[PDB]
């Protein structure tokens, strides 16, 4: 006898775009959910983050 | 060089509920002291709230006949309202105060000759004689009279009410409501007297008063 | 919110003439935090106390109120007043109480001259229900629900004896504040001037 | 003694609250060899009235099969019951129903079948409740509901009419918002906001119109209508563990138990 | 073999001054207990004899003029008799009792403007305003008023009487007799008000009651 | 309660500011409860908490965004056409919703202002500058088919990040107006 | 603030420092502000010290 109930709150199926935590994806086109490593081989080590 | 002591002017002096704030006062000048009496002129304990407030009072009586049918109501009285009257000694405290919180003691007395038969019921009911069944009055704090066994019952009850205290000069609704029903009919033969008297006694328990008012 | 309620503001205003007999009733006050009667003409506005603009947003209230009477005499007048508190509700017949009959109720006297000019008067909580309801939203009356714990009476306990080259009346301001206050059950309501 | 009196005859404690667990369980003959002193007694003595009777040789019954017990109020009245139902007819029609524990107000205006029987078994009620409503009928209807304590200004009870209060006075008391297409159910608590100590069931006079009602629920609808479909509501009550009960009372007779 | 406990019948039960000697009684059957209030509905101390009996009462006033001559008597009042009245709160205890033993507190209040001059005297006199000299009233416990110094005096006195206790419903002779004489004449100029009011406050101290009576 | 408004035709953009002024009488400004509350003190600082409720027709696509003060935006309290491109709208961050699916948005409002803190009661040019701190606008699409009214409502709150400063004398009876 | 009454007169004043505006606030509740009460019976000099309250 399973017992799991959840009340559906307000603002259902609303897309937020302002921050990153609600803009990120839920599923991927990529196979096997793979990830990419770093490769600073042709940039000469110059990487910009600010 | 001397130091001259003077009169005291500004202090909190007087009784408890009459605060005499004065900018000019004087030291109390009164002679003698409180002497005791070695030859006493009254051998009873002096009066107070304990000997005046809590004392059995005769508030109402009725009379039980042979002609009353089954489940007839002999006496229907308000316990709290009949105590509030000038002819009793408890009027002298309740007239000048406003709110009270209290408990009720009840005593019922009858006197049957042993030629008769029957019984009664005396139940203290709070608030209302509402749609509750007459056949189930024994759930309430009651006492059963019987012409074979006993002639005196007594009931003690705590305070049951929906507010903080009772208001004498403007009651909301009566707190307690005593009731006496004919539990079984009275049967006599020839020449036996066809009646017996009834009496109701009452008093307070744990009387607490608040907020004395000047209005009569 | 107690930053507003624990600060006394002006509520009422009454004079003390030199032509009153001993035992004449000057001013009656229903005891509630909803009471205020001052107003102004330029601009057109009905003034409010700080205590009334907190308790006008709640269904229930409870706690002791603190009346502060401030006199403005000269150094040369004399006389005594008698403040009296009658427990009850906002509607009883209170002007039949004589001056001797007012001493049964809890009361206090005040001397006009001196170096003090303020009497802080703390009213106890005397009721039969734990909370006292707000009714001014409704329109009809009903026995049992009320807005007050009783009323207050201001008597003349001694007359005003004065010289000739001073004035003949002393005005008294009435402040209003609370202590140990509690409210709940919010709503919205705008009050109106109690015209006594 | 507090009063300084004297007493040798005693009228003892009467109607002991919650005397026995109502499941048939154990804590060998129960009755047997010893002669029954409980077979004969005197009922007019409150001292001798609480003695356990026996007359025949018996023994222990055993244990029941179902786990939980069905003789406790918090598990009996945890099941919801019926309160009222009503319909709408036009646009913006506000409706208001009070929760009234009076024994005088006959249904449909008052407590129906089960709740009228339950709330007259005792004197005083205190504590919150638990309200569930069910929307049945048309779709695409916006609604709004709010709660008002007693002794405050609100519309007339049991009368479907226009709204007489502004939007500022409604939303200050706290409200909800719902659409009949999305949810179709609201499971809401009800607070205990009252100045008096506790409401009571059975009273007379002016005490009935003052000390019975403690809550007041009203529902306003919008965007109604398009082509006429009936919009029927229902309202179901319950009880919560925060609530309390006081002073047991004689039950109602057969004629008081009415139904819808 | 068993032992059957039974009902209690013959004992001294009831209130203190109402002894219910019964040949048939029952055990008290009453439910619940005395609960305290964590959310109190009245923040004042409850009523008793201490907060109702001993409290300052306004019993009589007079008014002092410029036209009263020297040694004129402004007010002549009986202290004990004026306290015995329904309009005060002390009536509720003294109406149902018979004998009492007590002490008297007195407070006198006047209000002069500082443009005037004069003085008074307020002496508590027991029994009688007999042939004693008016010029020697300062032997009695008194207090001197003066329009320069002070406007409030107070007097405390013990119980001085020739019997055991006072009898309210049939007094022998008044115990105390307050008196107020013009100690010096009142002088004004032009436009200064020619009068000032007077007040007398009173209360009991150490009230002791004996022997409650049923008669009104 | 804060405000409410309706739509009438296609692509009509609407804009309402959050204004703490005591001068702007309702419906344009603070209604009953919030007008009383934000004039009990001098300075307000911190974020808010905004909830809106869609009532009426279905199958309507909407989009809402936030603009700080002192930047270019459409006229307040006027329902009209859109005058800004799609690049300027989405750069500030926006949402997306359909009236058939959700019917509610519970959104935060940031505190983006160059000045220290806004104030309630001012006069002169200080009222039009130092009162408003936020500005919310809503654009709808796919409206309409056969005419059903699309009514919005807007409800405010307060958050624990926000602050309050300098207690003040309360308003008189005549300032407390209602909708 | 300094005033000078002869002792034949009577009355009082109020001197409250108000920031920003004499806005719609009640006149009867000016005692919430940092103020000082003058009176022809008691005193003739009051003084008020206040910190910096501004939006920039």
């Amino acid at each position: 006898m399973m017992r799991n109930e959840t009340r559906v709150s307000t603002t259902e199926n609303v897309v937020n775009l302002s921050n990153y935590e609600d803009a990120r994806a839920k599923m991927s086109f990529a196979l096997d959910q793979e990830d990419w490593k770093s490769d600073p081989s042709q940039g000469g080590g110059i990487k910009i983050t600010h | 060089e001397q130091m001259i002591q003077s009169v005291d002017r500004t202090a909190v002096t007087g009784a408890s509920y009459f605060t005499s704030v004065d900018q000019s006062s004087v030291h109390t000048a009164e002679v003698g002291s409180h002497q005791i009496e070695p030859l006493k002129t009254s051998v009873d304990k002096p009066g107070s709230k304990k000997t005046q407030g809590e004392k059995f009072f005769l508030i109402h009586s009725a009379r039980w006949l042979t002609t009353h049918a089954l489940f007839h109501e002999v006496a229907k009285l308000d316990v709290v309202k009949l105590l509030y009257n000038e002819q009793f000694a408890v009027q002298g405290l309740l007239r000048y105060h406003t709110y009270a919180r209290f408990g009720i003691e009840i005593q019922v007395q009858i006197n049957p000759t042993p030629f008769q038969q029957g019984g009664l019921i005396c139940a203290m009911v709070p608030g209302d004689q509402s749609y509750g069944s007459i056949a189930s009055l024994t759930v309430y704090p009651h006492g059963l009279l019987n012409c074979n066994i006993n002639n005196v019952v007594r009931i003690k009850v705590p305070f049951i009410y929906t507010r903080g205290a009772y208001h004498f000069k403007d009651p909301q609704y009566p707190v307690w409501e005593l009731t006496i029903r004919v539990w079984s009919e009275l049967n006599i033969g020839t020449g036996t007297s066809a009646y017996t008297s009834l009496n109701v006694l009452a008093r307070f328990t744990d009387l607490e008063l608040h907020g004395l008012t000047p209005l009569s | 919110f107690t930053t507003w309620t624990s600060i006394p503001t002006l509520a009422a205003q009454f004079p003390f003439n030199a032509s009153d007999s001993v035992g004449q009733q000057i001013k009656v006050i229903p005891v509630d935090p909803y009471f205020f009667q001052m107003t102004n003409t330029n601009p057109d506005q009905k003034c409010i106390t700080a205590l009334a603009s907190i308790c006008q947003m709640f269904c229930f209230w409870r706690g002791d109120l603190v009346f502060d009477f401030q006199v403005f005499p000269t150094k040369y007048h004399s006389g005594r007043l008698l403040f009296c508190f009658v427990p009850g509700n906002e509607l009883i017949d209170v002007t039949g109480i004589t001056l001797k009959q007012a001493t049964t109720a809890p009361c206090a006297v005040m001397d006009i001259a001196g170096v003090q000019s303020t009497l802080r008067f703390r009213v106890p909580w005397i009721s039969d229900t734990p909370y006292r309801v707000n009714r001014y939203t409704k329109e009809a009356h009903q026995k049992g629900e009320y807005t007050a714990i009783g009323k207050l009476i201001v008597y003349c306990y001694n007359r005003l004896t004065s010289p000739s080259n001073v004035a003949h009346h002393v005005r008294v301001n009435v402040y209003l504040s609370a202590i140990n206050l509690e409210c709940f059950a919010p709503l919205y309501h705008a009050m109106d001037v109690t015209t006594q | 003694d507090d009063s300084g009196g004297f007493s040798t005859t005693v009228s003892t404690e009467q109607n002991v609250p919650d005397p026995q667990v109502g499941i048939t369980t154990m804590r060998m003959d129960v009755s047997g060899v010893q002669a029954p002193v409980g077979a004969i007694t005197t009922i007019e003595d409150p001292v001798l009235a609480k003695k356990v009777p026996e007359t025949f040789p018996e023994l222990k019954p055993g244990e029941s099969r179902h786990t939980s017990d069905h003789m406790s109020i918090y598990k009996f009245m945890g099941r919801s019951h019926f309160l009222c139902t009503f319909t709408f007819n036009s646009n913006n029609k506000e409706y208001t129903f009070p929760i009234t524990l009076s024994s005088t107000s006959n249904p449909p205006h008052g407590l129906p079948s089960t709740l009228r029987w339950f709330f007259n078994l005792f004197q005083l009620y205190r504590g919150p409740l638990d309200l569930t409503i069910i929307i049945t009928g048309a779709t695409d209807v916006d609604g709004m509901a709010w709660f008002t304590p007693v002794g405050l200004a609100v519309d007339t009870p049991w009368v479907e009419k226009e709204s007489a209060l502004q939007i500022d006075y409604k939303t200050a008391l706290g409200a909800v918002r719902f659409n009949t297409r999305r949810t179709g159910n609201i499971q809401i608590r009800l607070p205990w906001y009252s100045y008096l100590y506790a409401v009571s069931g059975a009273l007379d006079g002016l005490g009935d119109k003052t000390d019975s009602t403690f809550g007041l629920v009203s529902i306003q609808i919008a965007n109604y209508n398009h082509s006429d479909e009936y919009l029927s509501f229902s309202c179901y009550l319950s009880v919560t563990e925060q609530s309390e009960f006081y002073f047991p009372r004689a039950p109602l007779n057969s004629n008081a138990m009415l139904s819808t």
